[PDB]
Parts: C-alpha cells; sequence; structure tokens
C-alpha cells in the first residue's frame, strides 16, 4: 500500500 | 517563591501527498507536503522560533528552515523516508528545541492521496516568566 522508501 | 506552573502546548504535525497526474521529468511521481502547526489554527509563532524539517540527502538543500508560518515544506519525489524535524523555541534556556522523526510516507498510485495527521504534547515546568507567556499566548 505504500511506495517504496528511502534511507 | 512558593508557586509553580506546568505549562502544556498541542502541536500538530502531518503531511499529504498524492500522485501527480503527469511525473516529473526526474521522476518524481508524487508531491507532497509536510508541516507543523498549532490545532484549531491556533498561533505558535508566540513562543516557536524556528521549524527546520531535514529532507532525506537525496534532496537538494536539505535542511529546509521555516522561520515564520507556515512551517510547512512542499516538494515532489518518489519515495517515502523517515523525515527529522526540530522545532525551536523563543527560549533562553532548556529546553531550546524539540525533535521529532516523522514518517513522510507516500501511497501508491491507485490508492487514495494520504492526509496525515500527528498530535504532539509539549509539557513545560516551571518555564521562564518571559517564555511562559509566549507559551500562554497560543
Amino acid at each position: 500500500k505504500q511506495t517504496a522508501r528511502k534511507s | 517563591m512558593a508557586s509553580s506552573c506546568a505549562v502544556q502546548v498541542k502541536l500538530e504535525l502531518g503531511h499529504r501527498a498524492q500522485v501527480r497526474k503527469k511525473p516529473t521529468v526526474e521522476g518524481f511521481t508524487h508531491d507532497w507536503m509536510v508541516f507543523v502547526r498549532g490545532p484549531e489554527h491556533s498561533n505558535i509563532q508566540h513562543f516557536v522560533e524556528k521549524v527546520v524539517f531535514h529532507l532525506h540527502e537525496s534532496f537538494p538543500r536539505p535542511k529546509r528552515v521555516c522561520k515564520d508560518p507556515p512551517y510547512k515544506v512542499e516538494e515532489s519525489g518518489y519515495a517515502g523516508f523517515i523525515l527529522p524535524i526540530e522545532v525551536y523555541f523563543k527560549n533562553k534556556e532548556e529546553p531550546r528545541k524539540v525533535r521529532f522523526d516523522y514518517d513522510l510516507f507516500l501511497h501508491l498510485e491507485g490508492h487514495p492521496p494520504v492526509n496525515h495527521l500527528r498530535c504532539e504534547k509539549l509539557t513545560f515546568n516551571n518555564p521562564t516568566e518571559d517564555f511562559r507567556r509566549k507559551l500562554l499566548k497560543a
């Protein structure tokens, strides 16, 4: 449900 | 000097995120806006010196400083991330600031836009007279 994420 | 005083102030942190009809040239799929405000349009500038939004290192000039309201950043991007937010106070002593790790999350295309609200309470025990009067104008 969320997009991908950065870190 | 027997009397003592605890002052609470409410902060609202939040963000909106929506898929762009047309992605940007860089491939940014979302427009988003993150903010810090008082509830019910109250005026936190009485005690807030500035709000610093620390954007992901992939953003240019990632330390975004808002010395004046609205305390917000509007950007475009492709992915969510942890966004540290510091609220600095019109304070001469401790605490000079408070920090929140804000989860700037985005929803995939095909889901409703993000409209997220995060309430936080701040407590100041026996603030200085000057700070107390600033806090209580908000």
